[PDB]
Formats: C-alpha cells, sequence, structure tokens
C-alpha cells in the first residue's frame, strides 16, 4: 500500500516476433511513511490498473498473491 | 495436335480451379477484423540458465 509515483512497463523481445511493442513487466512505485518500493509486477496489472482507473497521486491496495488493486 | 493443345488447356484449367478452391478455403480461415489494433495476452514456458 502506498501512493502511486511511478508507472513504466519495460519492453522486452517478443517470443512470436510479429515487430508489435510487447510488455514483460510493469513498475508500480509506491511510498510510505518511512519507506518507499519499486515493484516489478506481473503484466496482467494493467488490468486491473484499468478498471480502477487508479493515477499518480493516488494510494493504492494490492493484494499480493491475488494481483487484484484497489 | 490439337488435342494435345486442348489436354494441356485442360490441364491449366483442373489447376487453376483446384488452387482457387483451396484459396477460397483459406480465405474463409482468415475471418477477423481488418486492420484494428489487437491486444494479445500470453504466457509460456520459459528455459532458464544459471
Amino acid at each position: 500500500e502506498g501512493e502511486v509515483t511511478e508507472l513504466t512497463p519495460e519492453d522486452a523481445e517478443n517470443p512470436l516476433g510479429g515487430y508489435g511493442k510487447t510488455i514483460s513487466h510493469v513498475i508500480v512505485g509506491l511510498k510510505s511513511a518511512k519507506g518507499t518500493k519499486t515493484l516489478r509486477l506481473d503484466p496482467t496489472i494493467y488490468e486491473s490498473i484499468q478498471r480502477e482507473k487508479v493515477s499518480i497521486g493516488d494510494v493504492i491496495y494490492i493484494e499480493a498473491n491475488t494481483g487484484a488493486v484497489k | 495436335k490439337l488435342n494435345i493443345l486442348s489436354l494441356d488447356k485442360f490441364k491449366e484449367q483442373e489447376v487453376w480451379k483446384k488452387e482457387n478452391r483451396l484459396a477460397l478455403q483459406k480465405r474463409q480461415k482468415q475471418k477477423f477484423q481488418p486492420n484494428e489494433t489487437i491486444l494479445q495476452f500470453l504466457s509460456t514456458a520459459w528455459l532458464m540458465t544459471p
């Protein structure tokens, strides 16, 4: 849990090629009271981020084993 | 001579017909949205080395 500070997907080589733009991880940086970290989450998080319409400056709640955000 | 001409013409026509049938089947198999952007989700086993 923490305020969202960074939201960047890292491009990686496509196993199937096709000249498309692929992402292997989505990077979320959360800052807290006496604490801050950056997470290399799996690409699946993009659906939950879109559904919860989060933004920079928002504080969010992401379950470690489920992958959902709130 | 004339029959040989007709026979090669018939062979070409038959090859054209069969190839066109195959092409029509392939076009049927390729039914999808034209020139639209597509979002793809892929999961695969990835080999690893130290």
